[PDB]
């Protein structure tokens, strides 16, 4: 399974990108830093994944999963299946931030 | 003194422990570059009188599927222990993501 883990911050921007994204999604991690997740997402997709990443700080740091088409740096739509949850230091009370685990899925069955 | 974002590294492991990918934050904090660890199981790092409270923590973590470790020592590059605590999640089984705080310098 191809994979890449990404941090997030509570609007969607990525804040840390693995080098596997290449491998993933054909950019490199200087491509997606700064930018919003949901800048990569298909038009149909782009409000489920904002509604994803809203609810997934109120789940109390367990995994919430979404399916979504990821435009690749061949402008090709990729099925990802995004696995997040959040985390926040618990000697501090920094906002908590989006750990996601992304990875392209089939969608067949 | 260091920031919280500096004390913590990600960690990404098969289910039987072994490192498929670390961040390189873990260099700044314990020595090790990601490139070394890989496919080495977390297992080899625990100071030995962690080790049964580790394989508790995988197995909680195993089947509720997250799991916060308590406290527990991890073996430095150069020798001596870190103190350090991880919030481990199932992602599923296919891996395990870890988030890896250090709660004291080297000892
Ligand atoms: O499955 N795991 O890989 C796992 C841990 N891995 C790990 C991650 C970073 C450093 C370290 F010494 C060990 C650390 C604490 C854990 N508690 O349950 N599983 C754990």
């Amino acid at each position: 399974p191809t994979r890449f883990i990404s941090r997030h911050n509570i609007e969607g921007i990525f804040t840390f990108v693995d080098h596997r994204c290449v491998a993933t999604v054909g950019y490199q991690p200087q491509e997606l830093l700064g930018k919003n997740i949901v800048e990569f997402c298909h038009p149909e997709d782009q409000q489920l994944l904002r509604d994803s990443f809203q609810q997934v700080v109120k789940l109390k740091g367990q995994v919430l999963s979404v399916m979504f088409r990821f435009r690749s740096k061949n402008q090709e739509w990729l099925w990802m299946r995004t696995s997040s949850f959040t985390f926040q230091n618990p000697y501090s009370d920094e906002i908590e931030y989006i750990i996601c685990t992304n990875t392209n899925v089939k969608n067949s069955s | 003194f260091k920031g919280l974002d500096s004390k913590t590294f990600l960690s990404e492991h098969s289910m039987d422990m072994k490192f498929t990918y670390c961040d390189d934050r873990i260099t700044e904090l314990i020595g090790y570059h990601p490139e070394e660890l890989l496919g080495r199981s977390a297992y080899e790092f625990y100071h030995a009188l962690d080790s049964e409270n580790m394989t508790k923590s995988h197995q909680n973590l195993c089947t509720k599927g997250q799991v916060v470790s308590g406290q527990y020592r991890m073996l430095a590059k150069h020798g001596g222990y870190v103190w350090l605590e991880t919030q481990g999640t199932v992602i599923y089984p296919q891996c395990i993501m870890c988030v890896n705080y250090v709660l004291s310098e080297i000892e």
